[PDB]
RNA sequence: CUUGACUGCGAGACAGACACGUCGAGCAGGUACGAAAGUAGGUCUUAGUGAUCCGGUGGUUCUGUAUGGAAGGGCCAUCG
RNA sequence: AGCCUGCUUGUGUAGGAUAGGUGGGAGGCUUUGAAGCGUGGACGCCAGUUCGCGUGGAGCCAUCCUUGAAAUACCACCCUGGCAUGCUUGAGGUUCUAACUCUGGUCCGUAAUCCGGAUCGAGGACAGUGUAUGGUGGGCAGUUUGACUGGGGCGGUCUCC
RNA sequence: AUUAAAAACACAGCACUCUGCAAACACGAAAGUGGACGUAUAGGGUGUGACGCCUGCCCGGUGCCGGAAGGUUAAUUGAUG
RNA sequence: AAUGGGUCAGCGACUUAUAUUCAGUGGCAAGCUUAACCGUAUAGGGUAGGCGUAGCGAAAGCGAGUCUUAAUAGGGCGUAGUCGCUGGGUAUAGACCCGAAACCGGGCGAUCUAUCCAUGAGCAGGUUGAAGGUUAGGUAACACUGACUGGAGGACCGAACCCACUCCCGUUGAAAAGGUAGGGGAUGACUUGUGGAUCGGAGUGAAAGGCUAAUCAAGCUCGGAGAUAGCUGGUUCUC
RNA sequence: CCAUAGGUGCAAGAGGCGAACCAGGGGAACUGAAACAUCUAAGUACCCUGAGGAAAAGAAAUCAACCGAGAUUCCCUUAG
């Protein structure tokens, strides 16, 4: 149906068309910007800017090459309660969370997140599920230390 | 009332014949579910209660087709 | 020994509100007995049963919605 | 669960083995079948079989050599145990957010917190709602429940000889 | 209200059961409102009726609750003839 | 000694329309007649259509015959009308007239009564005397005793006030539910003034099927509606 | 952040009433069937919404049979 326009979606290409189901399409890759439904009125203007399609495939990741030095640093120091006693205490953080993980890494910050581990157990090195794609996640590594 | 703001869907009614053609009456209800339509022109979007006919033809012309006769026969969208 | 517990009929009557009912010479088809006249259209007689509409099954050119066919009717035989 | 492909798998009387087979092939010359002892593999209606040949570039099952209901060695078609991976598809399980949801929080319209709109928070392909279908349903409604009869109720009787 | 003032109905007290909050439940075609600006020491429903001594056996019938192994069982698919 | 009627005078019950059958009297006659509509319009035109002159058969079909049948045999059926007019019938419409209980559809009503809501005020007088508190004893202390106070109550007698247990009178009442004597409650689950809320298979109800404008096992009013009545009553001048 | 919602100022129109008629939305029951559930009564009574002096409907993806007829609306027959 629609025309691809990104490449770095488990599907996706350059230019080829793909068949999706209609609340994929409509709901999630259009009000975005990531697809066009294909048609037979503008054709001639996607064939002008095939050149501007590929220098667009040669930015996207280009600026991420500059991005995953300043991730994995694990220099934030979050300051959470319980010191040395043992029982969790600290203030965990689904709000404050985010604020940390934008100050010195990523700025964007939106969590509508589903989810039963939220909250951590007694004091330690645990992870947060945290924002990171849109229809999957993985659990991003949170340091707790005393304050 | 339960009518759609595109294909102009109202409910109608009928009977309820049962196996000893014992008549009586009910209505039928056009489905139709409350929705957002993003816009790239006015870029934001609207919501509209339409049909899941509604739905379709939305996927035919695309959102501005419809949203410009709905605005030529003088409606708030 | 056998299949007359036959097919097409039926002048006449008896009964009887009607619908149903009972007896039947004789004629034509094809038969079983008997040497042959002849006798056989169930059982000595009188009880043993239920209309119409539905639908089901065998025969049927008689119809068959432009035409050629079919479906569906119709008539005959028979089932709940 | 259909599909593909190449398909390499095919063990009873008995042949040296082993039969899903129908046509070419009489033998088969790519290290000839290198053999031959034994090398692993997986293997087995089991010692039955395929592939490495340890050596080393070394003759073999025999092409009826047999026998067996059909003979090998070779090229062809398909199928099977399944081998894999694909192609599609059902059914189940987990997770994710972007649909929908919020009788959550604080801004704005606004001098109102009804109703919108913006943003975070929760749930999340569930809930809910159309339409088709099962079940329950005196909650509710339209109705039915005969006659003769020494009063009618009880009992007896409704057709034929 | 206008032939029946009671032994009838109420009652404080007792038990059973349903309801974790956008609650069960009721009125509303629906929006919503009561419940309740309350939160299981609460809120609905059913019976018995202060107090005292007590409340026996029967789970076959009917209803509710619990369990899935197996049987039958709806549209929906449509092989085959 | 079954029904009905006080007498008089007025009104008060077999009709109409469209189709069709039989008789009476008429027109043309193997033929008779037009409906709409035209029209100087009760004339004239208009013969579309209908009934007849030929039947038998379920049908094709064949015809003074045809069907059944193997039938050529038997047997069944078959070999002067039409349009008016006036009468007797019949069909469909309220169909000779009067008469139900009920059912359904839009409204009006909580100024009475049934519960609830907001704001008001009403209850002469006279008794009883709880908890508590004070102080005197008391006790390791708390218990516990006395005295003084104190003023609780769906408490007690009793009038306004609300209610209705008995007798008699009244029954065409003074009154479509009273009266005269006696009764029960009378500081509360009270009585009541003004203003509002809830309604017809629907409300309210300490529950009797009670009340919702002298009407209630589902009001009142206007429409469907001249409801339906194998049932009662009545039906008019002579020979 | 842009700029939509929103808010004022002006212009033009509508609102209500009326007996029947017309087109749509919603739509009973008594009664017939000598009972009564399908069916009738009947898409009738009533209730809403429109418009007009009338409305609606109309210029063939229509009917006929191998012949042909050419928009709709209304009366008389086919025909109970």
């Amino acid at each position: 149906e629609v025309i691809l326009l990104e490449k770095v979606a488990n599907l996706g290409n350059l230019g080829d068309k793909v068949n999706i189901k209609g609340g994929y399409a409509r709901n999630f890759l259009l009000p975005q910007g990531k697809a066009t439904v294909a048609t037979a009125e503008n054709v001639a203007a996607f064939e002008a800017r095939r050149a501007e399609l590929e220098k667009a495939a040669a930015e996207k990741k280009a600026a991420a090459e500059a991005r995953a030095a300043q991730l994995s640093e694990l220099v934030v120091t979050l300051g959470a309660h319980a010191g040395d006693e043992g029982k969790l205490f600290g203030s965990i953080g689904t709000r404050d969370i985010a604020e940390a993980v934008s100050a010195a890494g990523y700025p964007l910050e939106k969590a509508e997140v589903r989810l039963p581990n939220g909250a951590l157990r007694n004091t330690g090195e645990f992870d947060v599920a945290v924002h990171l794609h849109t229809d999957v996640e993985t659990t991003l590594k949170l340091i707790i230390v005393a304050e | 009332s339960r009518v759609c703001q595109v294909t102009g869907k109202g409910p109608v009614t009928g009977n309820n014949i049962s196996h000893a053609h014992n008549k009586t009456r009910r209505r039928f209800l056009p489905n139709l579910q409350h929705h957002r339509f993003w816009v790239e022109s006015e870029k934001r979007f609207v919501r509209l209660r339409v049909s899941a006919k509604g739905m379709r033809i939305i996927d035919k012309r695309g959102i501005e087709a419809v949203l410009a006769d709905l605005r030529a026969r003088g409606e708030k969208f």
